[PDB]
């Protein structure tokens, strides 16, 4: 066990589809990512209007 | 987005009516009236739904990716 | 989310049947049925039909909750008379009235033009 | 893995230390291809 | 024949204006509940997408699919997924059809309904086949593809009620009306000054005789005539929608009539 685990987890009450996901390098030389989730909602009982 | 295939309201097909009714704006130059009562949209939510709709994919299709 | 199936409207569940009938405690010759996986669609006609019928005391359904689809329908009949054969007979009525309708709708279909 | 650049119509496969930049371009942004296994849409 | 009446005033490929005579409101009701959505239809259930990069998102692009008009003439020999005692689907139950498109020219490229290509094997059944009443011969617009933009997807279509979903609606709007001159004091008009002259006269008021103002209220009075005006969309023809209606709302009777006739057993 030489490694703690930092993992990004989906939002435990949001479900959808992995709309895109981004890979850059940062400003400091960092190779960070951007995942962008897709979910369609459909209006349901207590939806504000 | 793009033309909604069928009415909200009631069910009528109104998405192979689009492009028809931009022509019968265009080609025949009449008003969105005589334009939407020619298409056969009798009822004013069919006739809502193409006259209220906005055409958002032609702009969307000007992005390269 | 919550949202129930869809063909949970029509679909019969696990144990469910169509029909409940139960003896109604309230007034004597009468009784209740549940109709599972059925609206108003039925039972308004079916209510209908029954208050055709003379020797029928009382008919009424009812949705308790429009979340579930079912109804229960409250039937009293005469003396001598079983409520099944009520139901029974409005619902060869309403056939025999469909058929008829159908029947009436074709023959005057084909002597039609566009 | 393979990725595709943002602003040009390119194909990159270069997985791991290697990311950035792009080939023929300059530019950093790569995103990832969609997966091979397909998804299934209840058209409702 | 001996029941309740018909008389069809008009009649279309697409409307059918008729007159009920004889029949009790909830069984013209009843008719017209079912017309709109207890009648069996196929419609895109389930869609497979293989390469994405239009504009629309997946889901879109597969509820735009799902409301897309299918052949349902020969519908009632075709069976429900959840009966057909195979996997998933088969040719018995679904019918599979295709959409390959690519954009090719520098204008946009127009993707149709009409681009539906049928896969499955229909076997000598008129089902599947996307209606166009379209002018131009095209049908629904679906999408719009760019210049190299891609839209390769697969679509297995089930038999379906619109009481599951409205994607799998027959009808349209149907047309319903009695008694137009108020005979029936059903209705107890809103007015500010005159009532008659605010409210329009209705068209089927020329097909009754206006009240006398001599006459008292008829009490004993009912409701016989109605005026309907069913509208198909394409899936099934007007007269097959009113017909297998009339036919379903007869078929769901007799099922609690069985019902009955099975509850006998000790
Ligand atoms: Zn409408
Ligand atoms: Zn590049
Ligand atoms: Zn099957």
């Amino acid at each position: 066990h030489s490694k703690r685990d930092a993992s990004t987890p989906l939002r435990s009450t949001e479900n959808g589809i992995v709309d895109q996901v981004l890979v850059t390098t940062n400003q400091d030389g960092l190779k960070f990512v951007k995942v962008r989730v897709r979910t369609t909602k459909i209006p349901q009982i207590g939806d504000k209007f | 987005m793009i033309v909604p295939v069928r009415c909200f309201s009631c069910g009528k097909v109104v998405g192979d009516k689009w492009e028809s009714y931009l022509n019968l704006l265009q080609e025949d130059e009449l008003d969105e009236g005589t334009a939407l009562s020619r298409l056969g949209l009798k009822r004013y939510c069919c006739r809502r739904m193409i006259l209220t709709h906005v055409d958002l994919i032609e702009k969307f299709l000007r992005y390269n990716p | 989310m919550n949202a129930p199936d869809r063909f949970e409207l029509f679909l019969l569940g696990e144990g469910e049947s169509k029909l409940k009938i139960d003896p109604d405690t309230k007034a004597p010759n009468a009784v209740v049925i549940t109709f599972e996986k059925e609206d108003h669609t039925l039972g308004n006609l079916i209510r209908a039909e029954l208050l055709n019928d003379r020797k029928v005391l009382f008919a009424a359904y009812k949705v308790e909750h429009p979340f579930f689809a079912r109804f229960k329908l409250r039937i009293q009949t005469t003396e001598g008379y079983d409520p099944k054969d009520a139901l029974k007979n409005a619902c060869n009525s309403i056939i025999n009235k469909l058929g008829a309708l159908k029947t009436n709708f074709e023959t005057e279909w084909n002597l039609q033009t566009l | 893995l393979k990725y595709i650049c943002a602003e040009c119509s390119s194909k990159l496969s270069l997985s791991r230390t290697d990311a950035v930049r792009c080939k023929d371009c300059g530019h950093r942004i790569l995103l990832k291809a969609r997966t091979k296994r397909l998804v299934q849409f209840e058209a409702r | 024949e001996e029941g309740p009446q018909v008389k069809i005033r008009e009649a279309s490929k697409d409307n059918v204006d008729f007159i009920l005579s004889n029949v009790d409101l909830a069984m013209a009701n009843s008719l017209r509940r079912v017309m709109i959505a207890e009648i069996p239809t196929l419609a895109i259930d389930s869609v497979e997408v293989e390469t994405n990069t239009t504009v629309l998102a997946d889901e879109f692009i597969a509820h735009r699919l799902g409301l897309i008009p299918l052949q349902s003439m020969d519908i009632e020999q075709l069976e429900y997924s959840r009966d057909c005692f195979c996997e998933d689907h088969c040719d018995k139950c679904s019918v599979v059809l295709t959409l390959q498109a690519f954009g090719e020219s520098e204008s946009t490229t127009n993707v149709y309904s009409k681009d539906l290509v049928i896969v499955s094997n229909l076997m000598g059944r008129n089902i599947g086949h996307p209606i166009i009443q379209d002018k131009e011969g095209n049908g629904v617009l679906i999408c719009k593809l760019r210049k190299g933009q891609e839209l390769k997807l697969t679509c297995v279509a089930k038999k379906g009620i619109a009481k599951e979903h409205a994607k799998w609606g027959p009808a349209a709007a149907i047309e319903f009306e009695y008694d137009p001159w108020n005979k029936l004091k059903h209705t107890d008009y809103w007015y500010e000054q005159d009532s008659a002259k605010e409210w329009p006269q209705s068209k089927n008021c020329e097909y009754e005789d206006p009240p006398n103002e001599g006459d008292p209220f008829d009490y004993k009075a009912q409701a016989d005539t109605f005026y309907m005006n069913v509208e198909s969309v394409g899936s099934i023809p007007v007269d097959q929608v009113v017909v297998r209606g009339i036919d379903t709302l007869q078929k769901k009777v007799a099922s609690i009539l069985l019902a009955l006739t099975q509850m006998d057993q000790d």
